[PDB]
């Protein structure tokens, strides 16, 4: 599962950034340090659902024009290998497993059990929110649903819960081969007005923090290391310069591959020496 | 009067950008200032 860090940044940034700019209360917390003049002018421009101006994000070397009033620019950056493992082995699995998901569900009333239903086959369960199923509950999984017994849990026919689970594909057990990669990626905000750039960079730092709690970040992209450059004129051949402070993001992740095993031993016969 | 109207285009990481240059000749008794602005309604420029 080769990880495209650049795609992950875009997937996380685009929704979360829109949400942050949507409300004003969060922005005030973010821009608490800045002076009144810069803070409100930025808020007057981009903040709120009724903002006429809008921010954009894209990758480098596009053949079209970007909104140079305010824009996030990304470029892939360097990559390095840091740590290996014996035989390049990472893990062994009895089931072909995909991504790890979080889903919300409501308990359903069966005869002997209360069951939750999920959009896909459960495979490996990880956690149901704030439930410590005892052995007498007899927690078990079946297809796309998870079940626990009804008795002495009868108040919970309407229980509303979140579920963390994995996507199951096949029963073909296999090994993992791969290593760890230390990758760096560059991000920069652009504007023809320096004050906007500083506000824009500060907004970015917050959502990077929020990404530390994300499922993908916690499981796949770990050990953030942020580095900020000096504010510089990106462009000078024009009616006015473009100013932007580049930032560098570092990640640790695994470049993994699945190796499938077919040599399943089932029979075992003992024969003594003829002598 | 205007001469050598040029549309210089730079293809960059940030995108494409236009840095045109041109030379103007004015009338008498007119003093121009840095970063003054002119606009020519009659002339149209295509873009995509």
């Amino acid at each position: 599962a080769i990880t495209s860090v650049d795609s992950y940044l875009l997937s996380e940034i685009k929704p979360r950034l829109n949400t942050v700019l949507e409300n004003c209360y969060i922005i005030d917390e973010v821009l608490k340090d800045f002076d009144y003049q810069t803070r409100e002018s930025f808020k007057e421009a981009f903040c709120g659902k009724n903002a006429q101006h809008e921010v954009t994000v894209g990758f480098n070397f596009p053949k079209f024009k970007n909104n140079y009033e305010a824009h996030y620019l990304i470029q892939l950056g360097q990559g390095q290998e840091t740590k290996n493992s014996l035989g390049s082995i990472q893990s062994s699995y009895f089931e072909a497993t995909g991504d790890t998901l979080v889903e919300s569900s409501t308990a359903i009333r069966e005869d002997d059990k209360l069951v939750f239903t999920v959009s896909k086959p459960i495979g490996e369960l990880i956690k149901v929110e704030d439930i410590e199923f005892a052995k007498y509950d007899n927690l078990q999984v079946e297809g796309n649903k998870v079940s626990f017994k009804y008795q002495t849990n009868e108040d919970y026919e309407n229980y509303n819960a979140n579920i963390i689970f994995t996507e199951k594909k096949n029963d073909s057990k296999g090994l993992v081969k791969g290593f760890t990669v230390e990758e760096q990626v560059t991000v920069v905000g652009l504007s023809f007005n320096v004050d906007v750039a500083r506000c824009l960079d500060a907004v970015l730092k917050m959502i990077l923090i929020s990404m530390r709690d994300s499922i993908e970040e916690q499981q796949t992209f770990q050990l953030q290391n942020l580095s900020f450059g000096d504010i510089a004129p990106i462009i000078e051949d024009g009616d006015s310069m473009i100013f932007g402070r580049p930032t560098i993001i570092k990640y640790t992740s695994s470049l993994d591959l699945d190796y499938t095993i077919t040599q399943d031993i089932n029979k075992l016969t003992f024969k003594e020496r003829k002598d | 009067a205007i001469q050598s109207q040029e549309k210089g285009t730079n293809q960059l990481d940030i995108g494409i950008l236009d840095t045109g240059t041109a030379i103007g000749t004015t009338q008498l008794e007119k003093r121009i200032s840095y970063r003054d602005r002119f606009t020519v309604p009659e002339v149209l420029m295509p873009q995509q």
